[PDB]
């Protein structure tokens, strides 16, 4: 059916947690670790 | 036939006039 | 980028003063800044400016080129 | 904070000193010029960038230079 | 006694040996050119007076002469107009025909192939296709041939003669001193009940003896030879009788206070004639009478020589605490006092109020005039009506950016501290961070809320998620606040319950009330307003905060900020203040001008855009026998509008067929005058991205080898300075962006209109 | 400690900002010989007392633009001082800085960045590649 | 409907009159600077700038009176 | 002849010092917004900093929730309104606290930057500690995520709440 | 129907919330607002 998001290809789960991770989970924690990094004192 | 809804809320903004003035008021009486 | 070539520093440099002082007078506003917020310097906004219109001119000829291309054929 | 460099070639007309907007130049006594003093940039610390002296230097070419350096609090010239 | 005539007699000699000196006005460059600069700077400081001498006597005697200039310059191009429209046009085959001849004045020589641009217009004539309105407007005027349009256009020329004697006159032998220039009170009192009063009642006694009879016996058919002149109806006093029957009391009924009898040419309907389309003249007959009364009686407002009056002085040194109302009390307890001293001695302000009132007053034309057509045969002209409405848009935008650009020259060049202590003046300055900081902030949410969600739009109609989208079938916006209106002011006639019980028709049918058609096309239908009203709207609120957030920046940071604290010292128009502070690049009151120059523009294109597309939408059309009216472009804006795909598609693509398929026809220059603004517009691109540094030194290079062929010019070509690069980057930039939308405006409308 | 009086000022916008108390402040002090009203440097008119002065200022360059361009220029007060106040509470005047104005020669006044040849003669950056000193730096 | 006009009477003729002569008693005594100017009893002698100010209010207020007592049926 | 008149001025210097950048305004010196701002949970005296942040977290989270219910992708139906109602107040939320936690960890360092400085006087910002601020983080959170939550569960027992408002619980 | 709380007024959902709100929403803060007031050391 052509009414949501699926995959044909092997695990086809993988987009369904990756695109979440990398685009909306991961990156405010990692804009977190750049942010500590670049106000760190000498 | 009895009043409007916009008429409600027309009454309940203009009664917000007297609630301010009745505020400054009351605190200019406290003192 | 027609704003980053256009407009240059010294204008808005005036306007980040205006919203530092705002900044400093309203209350409940907890933040503040590390780093002095600054306009961007004169050579970084004409590469800034540089870069927006690139990546416009990329963007909006491929868009194009694969559509009126794709949308003809296979 | 910005590098100012006073040359040989100056006259001591005191125009460059007269033109600082945070009085980073003063001038000295000297004897290379018929004026007899030399501008020199004792509060480079102080200087913003303007290079309102360089407009001000009549010499070709100029006497006095500024080389944009390392970014202060008062060579960015902010108040907060 | 107080007010009187002084001038001055022979005070500047009437010798042409100053012509020969280029520059004398300046000092710096009387001493000639040594440098292409100085020519440069000779054209921009050729009308800057207040820098050609200090005096301010002299200054205002030139502010008077140059205005008789101006005035003969109006003179000689409205004369161009009526001579044209009398030698060069089809005004008599128009009369005829209103509905089914297309206005032309305008008529080529055929050279080159350029009089392929002689269109069938109709009436058996070839010319341009002209949108200004002038054939409207004449009828509506009762001139009938093109004789008389020979008249006006003869006169037009002798007033411009005596337009520039007078300024010869009051500069070279009488030139009033500054203390007649300083006459506030006599000068309002002479320009409400003298200019504005008589010109009102003047053109009322010519409406009602020469445009009502004319136009009344036209819109009853009758022919254009068998309607008698002018002047008939003033000396054969039984024709005026038989049209309107209470002319044959006479003056009576004027001097006994029984007006009412008055009632058949002083009407008071509302709405349109079905006839013609446009406004009753019987309605603006009374309109403009009530101005003349109303204006004559403001001009006896002002205390000159008598006592009885009111003094400019005393009313603003009285608008203080705590003379104010009790929440307007803020002002401060010196308020309007030493207001006064800006407008003795400084024209800059005066003309800063002006421009921004020119501004509104054609802001009001553009908009009343579509909504309300004043002349015959005037709404159904569409190519007349988009023009004269961006016309005049245009024009109010350049007012208005005038007059925030002579605010920030009074700033910095005849504002005085000492005259401003802890006035309102003083106090506006002294939050100016407040002001710029709120208006900012307005800016950006203005900006959210309106752009924003028209980009979320675009990108759930392209998910295919319409019901997620603010439209009238998805998440709806409906101004209700305007909606409101429009039924308030169409039940105010008849059509909160008729408060103007005395209009018959709908004042304007935009707000409702029924259709007016005149030729099988539409004058005017209601305005619906809906969700895609409601973003547009917001859009012009969001352009116009921003505008006004560059320029009222540039006014108020003009003497100075926290980055350069003495620009004032600088002056009004400076390049910057180095590279220092970081980078002091566009600091001065004049690049905030130049900078809300680009945004007076991209705010009216949008406003333009708006009218074109929502008339064409749901206004403009053919109506058929059965009453069915099929739009221009058919009602596509409620639901293409609300995307810039949209507008992009729907609007900009597909309403630029007509300009793009141009060639080889009549509207072939349209076509070409479309290319034209697109390569102005990246011409100028070309002198707003870039600095006169490298242009220098590529200068030197082209110098090298004029050097090594013996054929350098003596006086040395340099670059453009950093102002005069910026400011030949916004001219071209406007003048191509408006010649592209006016060559796409016209093309369109000459074609379908 | 810094004696005067204060202008009279309503307030303003454009004073004292977080920085005067974290990092450092200015203050220029002036005797003039009337009550007279003059502009401050960030906006606004004040009222300068009849006595000697006192004004609190957020950078130098506003006490050079005030002192130079309007006391001096303007009113003819040649006696305006500038100090630079920093949080602990140690004040430092710093202009004129020996007592006579920077443009006017004084004797004892060493030169300071001068260098000893004209412009043209700064060496070319590859001669002192990796060195880390600069062109105009250069012996 | 056209709001109604009366043909001329005494009665308008009253109420003009009383109008500008009740101008003429305040304005003389009310307004900021009267007596300015060339001189013309119980008014404080008026000058002719105040007298012809009164007199040009008078038909003013009188023909506003006027208008509006006939249109409403004397209100 | 100079009256600068600010003896009666209705518009005073704040807290009579003319050069703070600052005016004495019916919105900053008002006796009723002094009492106002002054009294919200960032302000009030004595709170200690994790009730500050419990109350700020409380009346957050719970409005957060609102917006995407009614004009949210999950609107159509009540059950997916409140849950992506939910999740994006506690999204939110995270995030905050998130920017907290490192505001906190960068700004004190050694002696703070700023309006954090120990010689600074802002008085609108008295949270001076790094102590104050994350026991101020630690309320946020746990006052968003509850408050959320209360939200939601109300807005899913909607059905049940609107008869227990109108006395429909009642029948039986 | 007669077995819930109506109202065939205009915006009868106010009542839905104005009674709570006056009745037993907002008194116990109004009489905390009170308690305060009339506790504080001069
Ligand atoms: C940090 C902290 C802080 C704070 C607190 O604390 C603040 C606050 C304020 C107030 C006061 C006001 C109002 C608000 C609003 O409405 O607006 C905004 C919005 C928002 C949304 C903002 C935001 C907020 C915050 C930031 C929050 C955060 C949270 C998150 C979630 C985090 C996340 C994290 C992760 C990791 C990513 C404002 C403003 C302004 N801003 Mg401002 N902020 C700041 C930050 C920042 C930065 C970074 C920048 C750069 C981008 C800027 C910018 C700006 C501008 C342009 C302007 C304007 O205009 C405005 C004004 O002035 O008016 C008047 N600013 N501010
Ligand atoms: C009733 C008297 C009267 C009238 C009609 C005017 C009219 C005008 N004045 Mg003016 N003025 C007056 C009294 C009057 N002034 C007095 C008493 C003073 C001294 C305080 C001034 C001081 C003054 C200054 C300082 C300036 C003006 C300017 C102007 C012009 C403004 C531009 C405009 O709107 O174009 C209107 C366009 C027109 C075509 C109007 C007609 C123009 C002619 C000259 C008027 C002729 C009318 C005359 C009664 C003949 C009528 C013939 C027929 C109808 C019977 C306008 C022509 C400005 C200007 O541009 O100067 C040139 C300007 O800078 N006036
Ligand atoms: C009644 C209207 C009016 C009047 C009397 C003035 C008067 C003045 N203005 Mg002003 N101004 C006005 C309207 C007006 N302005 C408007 C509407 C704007 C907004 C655009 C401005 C923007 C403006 C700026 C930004 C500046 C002035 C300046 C000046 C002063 C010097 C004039 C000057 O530079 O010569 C004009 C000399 C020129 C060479 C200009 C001609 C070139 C134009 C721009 C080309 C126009 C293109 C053409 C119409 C279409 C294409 C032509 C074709 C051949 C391609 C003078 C006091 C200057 C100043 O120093 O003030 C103290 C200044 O810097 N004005
Ligand atoms: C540089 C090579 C490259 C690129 C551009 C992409 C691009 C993409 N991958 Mg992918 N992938 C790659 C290599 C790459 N892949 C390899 C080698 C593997 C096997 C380990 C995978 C396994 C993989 C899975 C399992 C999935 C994707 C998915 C996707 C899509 C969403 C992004 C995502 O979820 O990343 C996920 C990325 C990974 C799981 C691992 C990526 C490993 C590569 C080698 C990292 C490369 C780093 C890069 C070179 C450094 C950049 C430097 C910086 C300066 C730019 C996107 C089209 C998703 C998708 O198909 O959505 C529809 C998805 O679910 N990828
Ligand atoms: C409120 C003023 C007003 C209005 C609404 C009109 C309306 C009209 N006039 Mg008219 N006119 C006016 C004043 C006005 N006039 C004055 C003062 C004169 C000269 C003394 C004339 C001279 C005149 C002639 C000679 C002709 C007209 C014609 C017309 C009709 C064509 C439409 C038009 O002109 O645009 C409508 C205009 C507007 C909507 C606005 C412009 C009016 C002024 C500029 C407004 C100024 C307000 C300003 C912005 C605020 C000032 C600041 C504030 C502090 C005071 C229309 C019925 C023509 C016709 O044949 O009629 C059918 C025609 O041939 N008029
Ligand atoms: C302001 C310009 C103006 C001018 C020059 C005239 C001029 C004239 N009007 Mg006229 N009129 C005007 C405005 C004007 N009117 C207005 C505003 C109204 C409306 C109240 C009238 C109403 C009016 C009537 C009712 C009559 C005239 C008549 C006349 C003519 C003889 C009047 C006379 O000399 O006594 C004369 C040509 C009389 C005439 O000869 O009729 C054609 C006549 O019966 N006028
Ligand atoms: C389309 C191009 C474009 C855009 C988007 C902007 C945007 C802006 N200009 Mg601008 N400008 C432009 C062209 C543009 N300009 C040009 C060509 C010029 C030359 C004349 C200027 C000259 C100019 C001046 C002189 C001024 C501005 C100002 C502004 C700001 C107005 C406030 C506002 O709208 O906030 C809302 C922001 C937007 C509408 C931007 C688009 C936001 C998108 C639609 C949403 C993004 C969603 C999300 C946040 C993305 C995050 C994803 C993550 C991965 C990054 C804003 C940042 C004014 C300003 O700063 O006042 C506050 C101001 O003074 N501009
Ligand atoms: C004191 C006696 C008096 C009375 C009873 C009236 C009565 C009236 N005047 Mg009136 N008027 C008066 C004195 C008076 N006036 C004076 C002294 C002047 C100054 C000259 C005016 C100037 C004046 C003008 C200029 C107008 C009226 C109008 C009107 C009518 C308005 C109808 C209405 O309900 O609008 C209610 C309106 C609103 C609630 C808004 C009404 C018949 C209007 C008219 O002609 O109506 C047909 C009109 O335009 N009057
Ligand atoms: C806006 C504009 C325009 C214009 C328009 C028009 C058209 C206007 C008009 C205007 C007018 C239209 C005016 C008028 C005026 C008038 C007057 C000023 C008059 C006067 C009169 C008198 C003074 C009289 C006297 C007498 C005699 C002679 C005898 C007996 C007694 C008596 C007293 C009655 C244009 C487009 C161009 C341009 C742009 C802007
Ligand atoms: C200023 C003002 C105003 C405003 C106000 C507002 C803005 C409000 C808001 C409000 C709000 C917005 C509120 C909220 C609140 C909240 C709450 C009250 C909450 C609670 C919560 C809870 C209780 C929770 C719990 C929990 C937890 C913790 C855990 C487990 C789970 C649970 C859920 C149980 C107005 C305009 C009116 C008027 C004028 C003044
Ligand atoms: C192109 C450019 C120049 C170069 C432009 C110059 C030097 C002006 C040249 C003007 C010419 C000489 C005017 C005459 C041009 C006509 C087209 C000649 C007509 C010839 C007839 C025979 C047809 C600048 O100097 C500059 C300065 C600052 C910012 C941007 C720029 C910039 O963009
Ligand atoms: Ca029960």
């Amino acid at each position: 059916d052509m009414t949501q998001l699926t995959g044909s290809y092997a695990a086809s789960w993988l987009p369904w947690i990756m695109i979440p991770l990398i685009f909306y989970i991961l990156p405010f924690p990692v804009f977190a670790l750049i942010f500590i990094w670049i106000e760190k004192e000498a | 036939m009895n009043i409007s809804d916009t008429q409600v809320f027309v009454a309940l903004v203009v009664a917000l006039l007297p609630g301010l003035l009745a505020f400054r008021l009351a605190t200019e009486l406290y003192k | 980028s027609f704003m980053f070539l256009i407009t240059w520093r010294g204008y808005w440099q005036e306007l980040i003063e205006t919203l530092v002082w705002a900044h400093e007078k309203t209350p409940l506003s907890f933040g503040y800044w590390r780093d002095k917020p600054v306009a961007l310097s004169i050579v970084q906004a004409r590469l800034v400016g540089l870069t927006h219109f690139t990546v416009g001119y990329i963007a909006t000829y491929g868009a194009f080129l694969i559509a009126s291309t794709a949308g003809k054929f296979g | 904070s910005h590098t100012v460099k006073i040359y040989d070639t100056c006259i001591g007309c005191t125009q460059c000193v007269r033109a600082c907007p945070t009085d980073v130049l003063e001038m000295v006594p000297w004897d290379g010029c018929k004026a007899a003093q030399i501008a020199s940039s004792p509060r480079t610390e102080d200087c913003v960038g303007c290079k309102r002296c360089e407009t001000a230097c009549p010499t070709d070419f100029l006497s006095i230079r500024v080389y944009l350096g390392a970014e202060t609090t008062r060579s960015m010239g902010l108040a907060y | 006694q107080k007010v009187r005539v002084v001038v001055d007699n022979d005070p500047v000699p009437t010798s042409p040996e100053l012509w020969a000196k280029p520059g004398h006005f300046d000092r710096t460059l009387a001493r000639g050119p040594k440098t292409t600069t100085w020519i440069w700077n000779l054209h921009a400081n050729a009308h800057d007076f207040d820098t050609h001498t200090s005096d301010l006597e002299d200054i205002s005697r030139k502010i008077f002469a140059a205005h008789f200039g101006h005035l003969a310059v109006i003179f000689i191009w409205l004369s161009g107009m009526y001579f044209h429209g009398a030698k060069f046009s089809n005004f008599e085959a128009w009369m005829a025909n209103p509905t089914g001849v297309k206005p032309s004045a305008q008529v080529v020589w055929s050279l080159v192939g350029q009089d392929i641009l002689n269109a069938d217009v109709g009436g058996g004539f070839h010319g341009i296709q002209i949108t200004s309105g002038l054939f409207q407007l004449w009828r509506a005027a009762g001139i009938t041939n093109t004789f008389q349009l020979y008249c006006t256009a003869i006169g037009g020329l002798v007033m411009a003669a005596i337009m520039l004697f007078a300024g010869w006159f009051h500069y070279h032998k009488r030139a009033p001193k500054l203390e007649w220039f300083q006459n506030w009170e006599a000068m309002m009192n002479h320009h409400l009940a003298g200019l504005l009063g008589l010109g009102c009642l003047g053109w009322a006694g010519h409406q009602i003896h020469v445009a009502l009879p004319v136009n009344k016996l036209l819109d009853a058919g009758v022919a254009i030879k068998d309607i008698p002149l002018p002047h008939e109806f003033i000396l054969n006093t039984s024709l005026m009788a038989e049209l309107y029957p209470s002319f044959a009391k006479g003056l009576v009924p004027f001097f006994t206070l029984q007006w009412g009898q008055y009632a058949d040419f002083l009407t008071f309907k509302g709405g349109l004639n079905p006839v013609t389309g446009g406004l009753w003249l019987s309605d603006t007959a009374h309109h403009h009478l009530a101005l003349a009364v109303l204006f004559i009686v403001a001009g006896h407002f002002y205390r000159t020589n008598w006592g009885i009056g009111h003094s400019f002085k005393e009313m603003l040194d009285d608008a203080k605490s705590p003379n104010m109302l009790p929440f307007l009390n803020f002002i401060g307890p010196v308020g309007h006092e030493g207001l006064d001293k800006i407008f003795e001695t400084s024209w800059h302000a005066n003309l800063s109020i002006h421009l921004v009132q020119f501004g509104t007053a054609s802001l009001l034309v553009a908009h009343h005039m579509y909504a309300m057509p004043p002349y015959p045969y005037l709404a159904t002209d569409y190519a007349t009506a988009l023009s004269l409405f961006t016309h005049h848009v245009w024009i109010a935008g350049f007012c208005i950016v005038g007059g925030a650009a002579h605010a920030a020259i009074f700033m910095v060049r005849d504002y005085d501290p000492a005259h401003h202590v802890n006035n309102i003046l003083d106090r506006t300055l002294r939050h100016r961070d407040v002001i710029i900081s709120h208006l900012a902030w307005v800016c950006q949410f203005l900006g959210f809320h309106s752009f924003a969600m028209y980009c979320h739009n675009d990108t759930m109609r392209a998910f295919g998620r319409p019901q997620d989208m603010f439209s009238d079938t998805g998440i709806q916006l409906q101004p209700i606040f305007a909606q409101w209106i429009q039924h308030i002011h169409t039940a105010a006639v008849g059509a909160l319950g008729t408060t103007a019980p005395g209009i018959g028709a709908p004042v304007s049918y935009a707000w409702g009330g029924g259709m007016v058609a005149v030729g099988g096309k539409v004058a005017m239908m209601p305005i619906a307003l809906g969700t895609a009203d409601f973003l547009i709207h917001h859009i012009h609120a969001f352009t116009i905060h921003v505008t006004v957030l560059v320029l009222f920046k540039g006014v108020l940071f003009a003497r100075g900020s926290r980055l350069v604290p003495d620009k004032a010292n600088l002056g009004f128009r400076f390049p910057c203040d180095g590279p220092g502070r970081g980078g002091t690049c566009q600091v001065s009151a004049w690049d905030h001008v130049f900078l809300g120059l680009f945004w007076m523009y991209n705010s009216l294109s949008m406003v333009v855009f708006h009218f074109s597309w929502k008339m064409q939408s749901d206004v403009w059309g053919t109506v058929d026998s059965d009453g069915i009216v099929t739009h221009l472009t058919g009602g596509n804006f409620a639901t293409s509008s609300i995307t810039n795909n949209g507008w992009l598609r729907d609007f900009l693509w597909a309403q630029s067929a007509q300009v793009i398929q141009s060639y080889n026809s009549s509207l072939s220059a349209y076509g070409l005058m479309f290319l034209a603004g697109h390569f102005i517009f990246g011409f100028s691109l070309m002198f707003l991205f870039s600095g006169r540094g490298y242009w220098q030194e590529l200068i030197e290079s082209i110098v090298w080898a004029h050097n090594k062929l013996k054929v350098a010019p003596a006086i040395q070509p340099r670059a453009l300075s950093i102002v005069h690069g910026r400011a030949v980057g916004v001219a071209h930039y406007l003048l191509g962006g408006i010649v592209t939308t006016w060559a796409f405006f016209l093309a369109r409308m000459s074609a379908i209109g | 400690t810094l004696e005067g009086q204060t202008p009279i000022f309503g307030g303003g916008t454009g004073g004292l900002l977080t920085k005067a108390e974290r990092e450092e402040k200015y203050v220029i002090t002036w005797t003039s010989p009337k009550e007279q009203v003059f502009e401050m440097p960030t906006g606004g008119s004040a009222i300068m007392r009849q006595g000697k002065n006192k004004l609190e200022i957020a950078r130098k360059e506003y006490g050079i633009a005030l002192g130079g361009q309007q006391l001096r220029a303007k009113f003819k007060i040649n006696d305006y001082k500038i100090y630079r106040v920093y949080p602990n509470g140690e004040t430092q005047m710093i202009h004129p800085a020996d007592g006579v104005f920077p443009e006017k020669v004084n004797q004892g006044r060493p030169k300071v960045r001068y260098v000893d040849r004209n412009i043209g003669s700064n060496p070319s950056p590859a001669k002192l590649k990796f060195s880390g000193v600069q062109p105009y730096d250069a012996p | 409907t056209v709001p109604n006009t009366i043909s001329w009477s005494p009665q308008v003729a009253l109420i003009i009159s009383a109008s500008s002569l009740l101008i003429l008693l305040i304005a003389s005594r009310s307004i900021k600077y009267p007596q300015v100017g060339a001189k013309l009893p119980v008014l404080g002698s008026p000058s002719v700038g105040t007298f012809v100010a009164s007199m040009a209010f008078g038909h003013v207020v009188g023909a506003g009176i006027v208008l509006g007592l006939s249109n409403l049926g004397w209100l | 002849k100079l009256n600068y008149r600010l003896d009666t001025d209705p518009v005073q210097p704040y807290k009579g010092d003319p050069f703070n950048s600052n005016f004495s305004t019916a919105i900053t010196d008002s006796p009723l917004a002094r009492a106002f701002i002054n009294n919200l949970p960032a302000y009030r005296k004595g709170l200690t900093p994790f009730m500050r942040g419990l109350e700020i977290g409380m009346a957050h989270g719970y409005f957060l929730v609102g917006p995407e219910v009614v004009v949210g992708p999950l609107r159509e139906t009540a059950h997916g309104a409140n849950l992506s109602g939910l999740i994006t107040a506690i999204y939110i939320a995270v995030s905050a606290c998130l920017g907290i936690s490192i505001f906190a960890i960068t700004t004190f360092q050694g002696d703070p930057r700023g309006a954090y400085g120990s010689t600074s006087k802002d008085s609108l910002r008295p949270l001076r500690n790094r102590d104050e601020w994350y026991q101020l983080n630690g309320g946020i959170f746990l006052g968003a995520m509850g408050g959320a939550v209360f939200a939601y569960l109300l807005l899913e027992n909607f059905d049940a709440l609107d008869s227990i408002l109108r006395g429909g619980v009642n029948v039986n």
